[PDB]
């Protein structure tokens, strides 16, 4: 019970689903449970459900109206969450819901997660549900091969050259709306080349 | 640049893509005609 | 180092070569036991060649993305357009 | 060996993620396979130990061709695959080895492979289905674009019409509704002269009325 359980604002019923039980819902989770918690990075019921692996409890809170907004010590509340989980199953069900977000200024726009942590799958199933600007499609393409340029998980120099091939081509079927490159002069840490901004 | 003559002569007909005078001279370089001439 | 068609209805054309390559069989027949440059296709009509010139300078017109408009649609004389088409 | 040999090729396929053979295995089939054909022809009915027996034959080249993907062994296998240059077993809508091959299976190595020994890079399916038909609408584009670009590559380089139409007017290009594919396809055509003027010929509810050659008929009902 959350009166015996421990001092930094904990409850059982969360306890509880780490372990994952039937008998959660059965008797807790069917019955009265806890309204709300917080800790020191602010979490919260929504957050902990996402986090854990397990989604029938997930489901059945979202069953049970779960509430669609969250807050932690940053601005995120399962867009900036599950994109690094990567259980794209619940990812699904918060579009199903057609939950909407906006940016994190700490971190970046949620679509930008994917970019940096090299997962691909994601950017598609979210831009499915993204009605925004065109203009965030073509930046939200040439980060996704950049990063698999200089990264430890998964390394294929092939998928660079081609993933900024539809990048650069998206930008001249604009009639005469070319949203240049602007550039700064070379580095000479980095090299010495310059950004390319012609097709060939 | 942007050069799109829709030339047409008397029965006669040149496609060419310069002062005037230098037409002429295009049509003396076809027609082999005065400049003047094809004024 | 032009080229100049000439028209079996009576009126002859003056062209760039550089369509002269882009075709089916003027390089056929600019070459062989003839020419080794005027030649009267005699197997068509005058206004024809018109829309075939336009079509020729229209090969270059876009060269080598994305947006391209549309060539000027022949209305009534794509009957005969057609049967000219598999000729050349 | 209905189920039985469809169950070693599993144990083969077994083996290959466990960690002169392919030719024997084919020679399993070798006339086999076309007597399934020739009990297919005795009654028509005997195609039901064959419904899958015709995907079980290409699964079969699913396999043993990918793990194949010396060089007169691999004229051998060649010859082995030769067996339908033409022995074609028409299935069932129409859709050839090809034409479930495109459709998701997704591979480049079988698709490239069935091209290259030889095959109707034009067929027409029923109602009018076309190869290129097919591959336009896919439903993972941003999750593989290193495979549409080979299928689509490999497709247009044997030859195979870009202005098509259905039964019903629904050009290949139509008919994509995905976002990438229509670029991925407008990058690569060639234009013509005939085909533009032969469109609004079609178009233009005056008809040719056989006032045209039997040769250039053909060029016209299929835009
Ligand atoms: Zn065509």
């Amino acid at each position: 019970n959350v009166n015996h359980t421990t001092v930094t604002n904990s409850t059982p019923l969360r306890a509880a689903c780490f372990d994952g039980r039937l008998d959660i819902v059965k008797y807790l989770v069917e019955n009265n449970a806890n309204i709300s918690i917080a800790n020191k990075y602010d979490n919260t019921c929504l957050m902990i459900a996402a986090y854990k692996g397990h989604t029938d409890v997930v489901r059945y809170l979202l069953e049970q109206r779960a509430d669609p907004n969250a807050k932690a010590h940053c601005g995120a509340t399962a867009l900036h969450f599950a994109a690094e989980a990567g259980h794209i199953d619940i990812v699904k069900e918060l579009i199903k819901w057609r939950a909407a977000i906006v940016v994190n200024g700490h971190g970046m726009t949620p679509l930008k997660v994917a970019a940096e942590s090299c997962k691909a799958d994601v950017v598609e199933l979210l831009l499915s549900h993204a009605d925004c600007d065109r203009r965030s499609r073509i930046e939200a393409l040439e980060l996704l091969g950049a990063s698999f340029a200089n990264d430890r998980e998964n390394y294929d120099i092939i998928k660079t050259y081609h993933y900024l091939y539809l990048a650069m081509l998206e930008r001249f079927q604009d009639g005469d709306n070319i949203l240049e490159k602007e550039v700064l002069p070379p580095i000479h840490a980095y090299g010495n080349r310059t950004e390319c901004r012609n097709p060939q | 640049m942007d050069v799109f003559l829709m030339i047409r002569r008397h029965k006669t007909t040149i496609f060419t893509d310069s002062t005037v005078f230098e037409l002429k001279r295009i049509v003396e370089g076809i027609l082999k005609r005065p400049p003047d001439e094809q004024r | 180092m032009y080229v100049k068609l000439i028209s079996s209805d009576g009126h002859e054309f003056i062209v760039k070569r550089e369509h002269a390559l882009t075709s089916g069989t003027i390089k056929a027949m600019l070459s062989g036991p003839g020419q080794f440059n005027e030649v009267n296709f005699r197997e068509i009509p005058s206004h024809v060649l018109s829309k075939v010139c336009m079509y020729f300078t229209y090969k270059v017109r876009y060269t080598n993305s994305t947006e391209i408009p549309e060539f000027p649609i022949a209305p009534e004389i794509a009957l005969e357009l057609l049967m000219a088409a598999n000729f050349l | 060996t209905h189920k039985d040999l469809l169950r070693f090729a599993q144990v083969f396929s077994q083996m290959i993620h466990l960690n002169d053979i392919e030719c024997v295995l084919r020679c399993s089939v070798l006339e086999i396979e076309q007597s399934m054909n020739r009990v297919k022809n005795i009654s028509d009915a005997d195609v039901h130990n064959a419904m899958d027996n015709y995907e079980c034959n290409l699964y079969t080249f699913l396999y043993l061709v990918c793990i194949s993907t010396s060089e007169e062994d691999q004229c051998k296998i060649n010859k082995q695959i030769y067996n339908l240059i033409h022995l074609d077993p028409r299935t069932r809508e129409g859709f050839t080895l090809l034409h479930l091959a495109v459709n998701s299976f997704p591979n480049a190595l079988v698709t490239k492979l069935l091209l290259d020994c030889g095959a109707e890079v034009n067929a027409v399916d029923n109602e009018g289905n076309s190869a290129l038909h097919i591959i336009v609408q896919y439903n993972r584009p941003i999750s593989d674009f290193l495979t549409l670009h080979s299928i689509i590559i490999s497709l247009v380089e044997a030859g195979a019409h870009t202005d098509m139409t259905n039964k019903q007017n629904k050009t290949p290009l139509d008919k994509s509704t995905t976002g990438v594919s229509e670029i991925l396809l407008k990058t690569q055509m060639k234009m013509s002269l005939k085909c533009l003027a032969a469109r609004a010929v079609r178009a233009n509810d005056i008809n040719y009325q056989d006032q045209i050659p039997r040769t250039l008929e053909e060029f016209v009902g299929f835009h």
